């Protein structure tokens, strides 16, 4: 003990250092997160657009200057305003998953008191690379 | 008198000149609440009034020349005072000052007037500051946090669980490539943010400039090779303001995200100027704090935590340091939770059960984020998460640099424990009682956490409740 | 070890790793002497060693990665410690640090290392700093007084008696033409130097800039019409360092004589940068001091007068404030005389009867001049002159602006009393017993002093001997 | 709502969203008093509410995306209004804004928000500004007179 | 790009929109079809949100809202301020990144402010969009003040 | 006298006023050891005392006006002196000065006082400087190396064998593209660092600016195409300080790694200011040295190697020049090894067998790296490695630009010999006798080294031992 290094695949942020969560675990945690007053949104990102970059610094004269790139996620049609049904979210995750094999799909939510967004579970795509 | 009074020689009774227990405050008035014990023989209203008189006007013999200034509505006023139940000679004094007496948002003038002049008197045995009313027109001429919690959440590009880190030790003198190796491995292992200490910044042989260049190589790859957003809090300490400005400007060239400074152990106006600069250059600013057994713990005899939290937020900072739990800073429920509430939240009235005697009106005041550090890891994560939630910015001192499998499995174990605790918290578990079994289950296959829990099998402390000043 | 130790997990006993009662110091070593009371159940050698360990290296779990740093001669060492006869749990701890651990002349790094980290611990009940050994290579990377006593004596163009003044009051809000009138009349009446308080400088309508223009108009004639060299100590206070620099630079344009600042109530590095600026611009710099009940008076629990005098002179100042006799700052014989001795003089060894535990080697360190202020006048001039001689810089607060015939006869009476005491002192009189009759003899025809001695006929106070904190 | 409202497609009546005749001001609130005559066919409470709505949020079709911002205590409010006893279609409107809506001590932002946006509308025949409540925290972040009357008296000698 | 009108949208709600929801709205509408979007006066700066950080979220969004679409597009920042020092600070920090076209209500603030900026814009080779406001108390003054043709001549 | 002595008209003997052989030095005192021969009829205590008197106070006839200054502990003192064994008229003088006499870290004041005034005297036949005691507080107000050996090892990113290079010749006039080709080829062949000479830098037609652009074009591929860290020492010489600063600042924009300057053949304060700038901009600085027959070789009449090494390090440099073996600079065992020890090392007390008469207090004094150049190659690599180890920075003059197969096989032969010697050193070989057979063993298949050993078949030289001044 102990060889530590992500082999062939990388650590895609929060909840990637633990074994993957199932849809039942995700739905139970969503139902709790909804109960606690957070508002979910379903979002997705291309594989080279979900992994942090600074290449765009080439266009700009003052860098690093807190600037970042390739961490922005695109929203799947609607945020969960009004209806909070987790099976609608699960069908939308499947529809998103069917639409993009090369892009990652993730859930995020916000606390409207300070209007702050939480980036949650789980980084997933049909072509998901090596398990740790 | 509004000016032009021919006062007879001597000193008039302070209870006949600076005491008004029927006073009606203005929205522009500055108020201060103090806990005091007079020397034996002096009436407490004579003492309270004398404190109000000396911090407003001052005298050692008054004649017609004291009639030259406009006194009327412009002089300080002592309001009704009360006894303290814990000690018979202790009283709470309440003093009002108008806006007319102070320069607008002037921190050394306010500090010298309110604390400097007041906390001196030889006929006063002990005096403790309990609260302050800062009117809106002085709050907004102050600047507050440059990039507070509702800014910092969108600026750091990540959030939804606590922010995981570690304090880099030994404090003495670690070589730049071995420091580069340790920082790289713990960030690549799963820490979000790492932190420097004062001696880690600069040493006789080694300049901050070159330590920073090893940080620059390390931070580029400690994002680039991991995908996840991470960084490192540079601590940036210095002897002169020219050196402070040089340290600022050379790191402006690289424009790194969040740094910290201990600058507010250096001086109040140094930190205020930096916060203005940080606002101007769009930074994020972490504020250090120390001197806990000579400032923060001034029992019945000076500074207290709630006034410290108000004073710290009324200079400003985006992150602010904050209990070590054990060792050198606070860890108590009746100390920390008020202190954090006064930093996190806006628009909330005064309450004597929370030791708040005054409300400073609120609305549009940024929040500021506590940074704890964090002397015990794995078994005290349940209580820490249940008490503080998604506050902190937890910079470990035992974790990471205490794991005999090295910095990456150390950081990975701390990261695994945070994610496992956050999964338990996401399921709504009864965390104080479930958390030991959550850790035992997590240890089945994270081997790194199993090693963390064999290595740290003697630490079980939670928090104490009652202040230990 | 110089590095390469494969330590097992845990925290090693500090008495076996940071305690060396056989150690002999180098000329480059920094030493500190502290008075301490541990929490009950804590060994004092564990506490002393733990303080030395935490200010050097620090640990909450040590493994092989703490073996990366070079420990050897580079780490802090706790020397042999002694009991105090004042209490059964009070001890004096002695801790040595090499030059290697701290950045060269770095005041926030030294302050944070020595005071910030150390004075926190929850297993420590109270800790007081008793002395410091500052080695010559850190004394000269410090800057000290820019224009201290051997410079200031030739720069002020006068000397041979004390320097006579007054503190301008009321503190509140005096309009510029009535302030101009009061300052002109008391300087033309006999005072050498007048002083502002923090609020006097700048108020909501009246800017420091316009107050300064009324000072310029008054000061030109308050030397020109009196022949004698005089001036006014401006105070100069500010909320931000940009405001401090603006205050400096606009008064560089008129290049005014001596000013003062509460900058060193603001912060150490602000004052250090200013002292360098004062060294650069050929100024003279007076240093203000306040917070006496929460800094200076910290009994067994923090800062003390001798360490304060060493710390104040190791940032620097040419004049420095100092006892009010009665009221807000000290007046005790066993407090003031040590404090002044550590400011005035050079090349002198340590003595336990004077509370000195360490000698900082001396030769070429300029002196710094105490400024007293001065709540009682006429009858206490004999004792003040007999105790302090031609030290001070005596700024009255009862005298001058307490005389019912106005600022000029007030100042004249204080000037007549200063010259009369100095003539008695020049005649080699038994001043402590003769001085009352010398003052009575003077009153025959100065009417101004006769009125001063009827108005102030009850103030006969001298000094108390033994400290009152 | 503090954010997250799934509004129906269209425009919702301003009198049910930006007009509150029982509102209680804060010490940090910015208020403006206006004398107005609506175009014929427009209710004066619709006009007051529309002025508060256009100076606060604005719309020309609202859907769920207007739910993205934190409306709650952060939006402008039209308080109770009164008739002018000199002309039948003239009214005095009272509009409150929280401190949250404007940049601190910013003269072109305050000017454009209060006068620029407001004094345009094709449904307004005439609109006159009658008074302003400037809260102390905006009065002191305004810079005001540099050397006013109590300074100028001593300065001119 | 030219051969048809320039397609855009005015960003609302005017109140106070948080930076990631603003970033999402701007990215999506530019990537969907728009050429240029515009901010209002309150969208530029708010107590909690600095123009400086709103600009940095615009920079991340605008780079990809050209790069991921393949078509030249941008966003009109509205630039508004309380003092001329604040106006110049707002100018100079966006000169560092030399972004394509912005707008200002500077000419609701003052005539000489806009004249000085137009010279600065000429010098730094930019492009300058000019705001207009106050239509009932300027433009609509029937027989008793300013009119549209004189306004167009004065503006040009 | 502390001041105020009315000395009688005339000259009092220096042996009765400036000679104190019982004196005990302070820790802050500056001490100097000199080897001297007086003119006939001048006592050596008169000469020592007169030197101390003229470097301290000076007189041509003393009267009461010399009484106007404070003399007491403030004047220079001549300590006990000893005979030189080599010559009947030679003596070693020891002279002490207090800290009070010289401005803090003032190099032209100290240089002019100690060397400038002293090394003039008509009645002194010859005077040679033998050692200096620089007290720690003057060592730390001096600036020393900008990026010393303990910084430079981690900054260059490569270490574990000597640093291989070559000195670029012909000095005349070589066109920039043929220079670019030669530099590229020798770096691609295996050199670590190349060096320019004074004429190579700038010529009437060819500007340093355009020579620098060919260095930039070459250097990008001379790292990029080889995968190994390498560079080129620009020499950067100039006629005015404005030109020196222009040469610095234009190459700061592209921030090239390591350069050198003969700035310290130009002027001491020019090099000191540049080293401060180099420290500020985080560079690395190589220092050139020349003038060996008129400075370094000054037999009994001036400068000597150990004082030169102390003086060079007390301005500072990161690398510093050092024997050519043959030709222009030293190659001797009793010259180089002391000189190198005084540059590399710290914390070592005085020994008369090593010519050390005075210890400057050590602890935190940056090291500085010897640069040899290096006229003879292949057969003298064993002896060089055996004498010096992994000091140097060996810049060849015969190697590379002496190989008739061109710059890449020249550099490759030197690189193969460096690695072969380092492998022999790693195997623990008896290198002085084994190295010849190691070179023969290497030659089987490196053809480049076989050609190197046919080309340089007559040079078998080691080093001479004794100083041949």
């Amino acid at each position: 003990m102990m060889v530590w290094t992500p082999v062939n695949n990388k650590m895609f942020e929060t909840f990637s250092y633990l074994p993957p969560l199932t849809d039942e675990q995700i739905a139970a945690q969503v139902d709790y997160i909804v109960a606690n007053g957070w508002i979910p949104c379903l979002e997705f990102a291309e594989a080279d657009k979900a992994y942090v970059s600074n290449e765009s610094a080439i266009r700009f004269g003052s860098v690093s200057c807190l600037y970042y790139d390739n961490r922005y996620w695109t929203m799947w049609k609607l945020p969960m305003f009004g209806c909070r049904d987790p099976m609608q979210v699960l069908r939308e995750i499947v529809a998103c998953t069917k639409a993009f094999p090369d892009a990652y799909v993730r859930l995020v939510a916000f606390d409207n008191q300070k209007q702050v967004q939480i980036m949650g579970f789980l980084v997933q795509r049909p072509k998901t690379a090596r398990d740790f | 008198t509004k000016a032009g009074a021919g006062f007879k020689a001597g000193v008039k009774d302070y209870r006949l000149t600076y005491y008004t227990p029927d006073y009606v405050v203005r929205d522009t008035d500055i108020l201060a609440a103090f806990r005091m014990t007079p020397q034996l023989g002096v009436p407490p209203e004579e003492c309270g009034a004398a404190v109000a008189a000396e911090s407003s006007t001052g005298t050692w013999t008054t004649v017609w020349t004291d009639g030259l200034t406009s006194l009327d509505r412009y002089k300080g006023r002592c309001y009704d005072i009360e006894p303290v139940p814990g000690e018979d000679n202790q009283y709470i004094a309440y003093v009002a000052y108008p806006i007319d007496l102070f320069e607008e948002g002037s921190v050394t003038n306010m500090f010298t007037s309110i604390v400097g002049n007041v906390f001196g008197f030889k006929a006063l045995r002990a005096l403790r500051l309990e609260d302050l009313r800062i009117p809106p027109a002085y709050v907004k001429t102050f600047v507050g946090p440059p990039h507070g919690i509702q800014v910092e959440r969108d600026k750091l590009n990540k959030y939804g669980r606590g922010l995981l880190g570690c304090t880099i030790k030994p404090k003495l003198g670690l070589s730049a490539k071995n420091y580069g190796r340790a920082v790289y491995e713990c960030l690549r292992g799963g820490l979000d943010f790492t932190k420097d200490d004062e001696n880690v910044n600069s040493q006789p042989f080694m300049r901050w400039r070159d330590r920073f260049l090893f940080v620059a190589e390390a931070i580029y790859k400690a994002q680039a090779e991991t995908g996840e957003v991470k960084g490192h809090y540079l601590n940036a300490t210095a002897g002169t303001c020219e050196e402070m400005m040089k340290r600022a400007v050379c790191a402006k060239e690289l424009g790194v995200p969040i740094i910290m400074h201990d600058y507010l152990t250096g001086g109040f106006t140094a930190n205020t100027s930096l916060a203005i600069y940080c606002r101007d250059n769009g930074l994020l600013l972490h504020i250090h704090r120390a001197m806990h057994a000579v400032i923060d713990r001034q029992r019945n005899h000076g500074i207290h935590f709630r006034v410290l939290a108000k004073a710290l937020r009324m200079s400003g900072g985006d992150h602010l340091h904050s209990g070590t739990v054990v060792g050198k800073l606070e860890g108590e429920r009746e100390v920390t939770l008020g202190f954090v509430d006064l930093m996190r939240d806006d628009y909330v009235e005064k309450d004597r059960s929370r030791g708040i005697y005054f409300t400073q009106d609120w609305c549009s005041m940024p929040g500021v984020m506590p940074v704890a550090s964090g002397g015990i890891h794995v078994w005290h994560m349940p209580a820490l998460v249940e008490i503080f939630g998604d506050d902190a910015c937890l910079q470990f001192g035992g974790g990471t640099l205490g794991h005999p499998w090295g910095n990456a499995p150390g950081a990975a174990a701390n990261r695994v424990a945070l994610e496992a605790c956050t999964q338990a918290r996401n399921e709504g578990r009864d965390l104080a009682r479930e958390g030991g079994d959550v850790i035992r289950s997590a240890c089945k296959w994270s081997p790194e956490l199993a090693a963390a829990c064999e290595v740290w099998k003697e630490i079980k402390f939670e928090f104490d409740t009652i202040d230990k000043l």
